[PDB]
């Protein structure tokens, strides 16, 4: 008898440990301005942002996206030419965060990394404009 | 190579009738899993694809998002 609850015990374990292992793998830690997508494979991406908390998943399908729902400054150097004409190499100084409502839109039309594509476009595009038709 | 496959399959025990069934049973569940496997084209997040065929070329009235689409295996 002692034998077969000592087998017992040990397969529960077995099973208990792989079921917290399970678990263990279904999260991600979501630190404080973190808002997390599911980038799932049976759907692609899901249409719901993960809001700055613990949301749950299935294995192999999501690989655990933790975004940052937080503020970041940029720094574009431009060579624009101006109203006058000049080499004005301005450097502009820029704040931006992200929202936290439709990021899962955010992850699918570029990915996990997303500032840097557009951060220069747009500011350098602008700086160009702007000083080319203002005087230096 | 081929002389130990067949080997192993002669040692596999000569079991109860039934066994024989209920391998043939297995083995067609295990296809028919696998065909389902790679009878959905494994798109990822955000993307899409309508089938791009060999029977008619390619179709174009057919439009899918992405996640639950299956393709027709390595068509």
């Amino acid at each position: 008898m002692a034998a077969k609850v000592f087998e017992s015990i040990g397969k529960f374990g077995l099973a208990l440990a792989v079921a917290g292992g399970v678990v263990n793998s279904a999260l991600y830690n979501v630190d404080a301005g973190h808002r997390a997508v599911i980038f799932d494979r049976f759907r692609g991406v899901q249409d719901i942002v993960v809001g700055e908390g613990t949301h749950f998943l299935i294995p192999w399908v999501q690989k655990p996206i933790i975004f940052d729902c937080r503020s970041r400054p940029r720094n574009v150097p431009v060579i624009t030419g101006s109203k006058d004409l000049q080499n004005v190499n301005i450097t502009l100084r820029i704040l931006f965060r992200p929202v936290a409502s439709q990021l899962p839109r955010i992850f699918t039309s570029i990915g996990e990394d997303y500032d840097e594509r557009v951060l220069p476009s747009i500011t350098t595009e602008i700086l160009k404009s702007v000083v080319a038709r203002f005087d230096a | 190579m081929a002389q130990n496959l067949k080997d192993l399959a002669g040692r596999l025990p000569a079991g109860p009738r039934g066994m024989g069934t209920a391998l043939k049973l297995l083995l067609g569940a295990g296809a028919v899993a696998y065909g389902v496997r790679e009878s959905v084209f494994t798109v990822e997040g955000g993307h899409r694809a309508i089938f791009f065929n060999r029977i008619g070329g390619v179709q174009q009235d057919t439009i899918l998002a992405e996640g639950l689409h299956f393709r027709i295996p390595w068509f």
